[PDB]
Formats: C-alpha cells, sequence, structure tokens
C-alpha cells in the first residue's frame, strides 16, 4: 500500500 | 445555460484563481534547464492534484483504501491532463506554459531533450491542438478530470455502489453539457472521450520516461512521482 497517498490523504 | 449540477459544483472546487501558482513551493545569455527543481514542481503538482481530489464529491465520501487506488490508478492521467489544459489556456504554438509562469519554447527542447522526452512533448502538443479545435472550455475541463478520477472498473474496489453512480453521472454530464453548448458539427462527448484515451496512451508514455530516468540514477532522491511509480500499479 501507498504511504505516500496514505499521508497526502490522511494530512500534506 | 442550463449547466449541470455536477459541472457547477466541480468549478466550486476548482481552487485556480492564482492560488495554485502561489502554493507550488520551490522557492525562487541563457541556459540548461533546472531539471531538480522542474522536478519538484512537478512533484508539488501531484500534491495539487491529491488536495483537490480530496475536496471532490463521491472521493470524499469513500474510505481511504477506495481513494488511495483510485488515485494509484490515475495519477499520471491527472499530471498530464493538468499539463495539457493549461497548454490550451495558453494558446501558443511556439513555447509551453508551465504551472509556475514560466514559458519553455519548443526550440529548446529540441536543443535539450532525449529522444523520449521530445516524442512525449511534441504527442502532447498534438492533443492540445485537438482539444483547441473542440472548443474545449473549464466546465469540459473539470468534468473530463472527474472522469479521469472515477475512470476505474468498480471491481477493484470496495464501494461499488457510489463508484457507478459517479462514472454514470458525470458521463451524463458531460453529455448533457456538450450537447447544449457546442450545437456544432462532430459529436463533441464522443470526440473528447476519445481525446481521454489519448491522455491515457501519454501517460503511459510518460511513466516510461520516468523509470528511464530512474534506472539511470538521475531523479532527485525523493521524488514523489517515482514513490508512485514503484508503488503497484
Ligand atoms: C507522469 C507525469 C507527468 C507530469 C507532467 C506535468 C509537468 C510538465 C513538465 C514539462 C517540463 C518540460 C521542460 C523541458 C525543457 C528541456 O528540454 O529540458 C531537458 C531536460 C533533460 O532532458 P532529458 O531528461 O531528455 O535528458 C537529456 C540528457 N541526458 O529535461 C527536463 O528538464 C524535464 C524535467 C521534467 C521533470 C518532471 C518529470 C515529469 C515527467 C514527464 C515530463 C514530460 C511531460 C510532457 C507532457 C506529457
Amino acid at each position: 500500500e501507498n504511504a505516500l497517498l496514505r499521508y497526502l490523504l490522511d494530512k500534506d | 445555460p442550463n449547466v449541470p449540477e455536477l459541472i457547477l459544483q466541480l468549478l466550486q472546487l476548482e481552487p485556480d484563481e492564482d492560488q495554485v501558482r502561489a502554493r507550488i513551493l520551490g522557492s525562487l545569455p541563457d541556459q540548461p534547464a533546472a531539471f531538480g527543481l522542474l522536478c519538484r514542481m512537478a512533484d508539488q503538482t501531484f500534491i495539487s492534484i491529491v488536495d483537490w481530489a480530496r475536496r471532490c464529491m463521491v472521493f470524499k465520501e469513500l474510505e481511504v483504501a477506495d481513494q488511495m487506488t483510485l488515485l494509484q490508478n490515475c495519477w499520471s492521467e491527472l499530471l498530464v491532463f493538468d499539463h495539457i489544459y493549461r497548454q490550451v489556456q495558453h494558446g501558443k504554438e511556439g513555447s509551453i506554459l508551465l504551472v509556475t509562469g514560466q514559458e519553455v519554447e519548443l526550440t529548446t527542447v529540441a536543443t535539450q531533450a532525449g529522444s523520449l522526452l521530445h516524442s512525449l512533448v511534441l504527442r502532447a502538443q498534438e492533443l492540445v491542438l485537438q482539444l483547441l479545435a473542440l472548443q474545449l472550455d473549464r466546465q469540459e475541463f473539470v468534468c473530463l478530470k472527474f472522469i479521469i478520477l472515477f475512470s476505474l472498473d468498480l471491481k477493484f474496489l470496495n464501494n461499488h455502489i457510489l463508484v457507478k453512480d459517479a462514472q454514470e453521472k458525470a458521463n451524463a454530464a458531460l453529455l448533457d453539457y456538450t450537447l447544449c453548448h457546442y450545437p456544432h458539427s462532430g459529436d463533441k462527448f464522443q470526440q473528447l472521450l476519445l481525446c481521454l484515451v489519448e491522455v491515457r496512451a501519454l501517460s503511459m508514455q510518460a511513466k516510461e520516461y520516468l523509470y528511464h530516468k530512474h534506472l539511470g540514477n538521475e531523479m532527485p532522491r525523493n521524488n514523489l512521482l517515482i514513490e508512485m511509480l514503484q508503488a503497484k500499479q
């Protein structure tokens, strides 16, 4: 799973 | 006149009022291309596209896993389409407009770009020319990018019901608008869908250009587009 996408969607 | 309500709601979400450019953060006798900075600029544009998508109707109602799949499916298409529409707004055959406000002459890319990048740029400009001949407008633009966002087969997601509705409502909206606003020859709905096929083909060439740079260790070490490339599509 894409850690970057989770980050940008969760927050920044 | 009676613009579909989905298209109306999407225009209200469109962030551009000069704000995209301000928010973009690479922090500011002619010369070689500023490669690392161009990379940075593209990464920040990706960021802003995810910001856009997470504010979109339907999308913001899905759970994170589905949101990720959808964006994993379309991220390169959204970036290419973002660049393309910028070029229709620019309306100059001789140069490229970047999100920073900077224009790059096509002769410049002919002198500096390798085989792959040069092909890509040129093929993209052909598509710009096509959308200009169809008199592409901002209403169509935001509808088409919502369509790209939800252009994933239902089977790959948990929530079928809502994604199917979005896919159907988005196409219906485009047809309704083109039919009412472009009473000219050619089926504009269908022509625009054909354009989306080209956006997808372009975005595939773009990932391959990216992958080429990556194998030769030419990309910045913490590039976002490479991180997106490497995560299982
Ligand atoms: C999937 C993502 C898509 C993002 C698209 C949105 C951003 C548009 C950016 C376009 C900038 C062009 C300036 C070129 C000036 C020049 O001629 O410079 C030539 C240099 C070097 O060229 P070379 O690498 O061939 O190496 C030759 C030497 N060995 O290249 C650049 O500096 C390009 C830097 C781009 C970095 C961001 C990565 C974006 C991915 C694909 C870009 C192609 C998109 C084209 C449209 C489909």
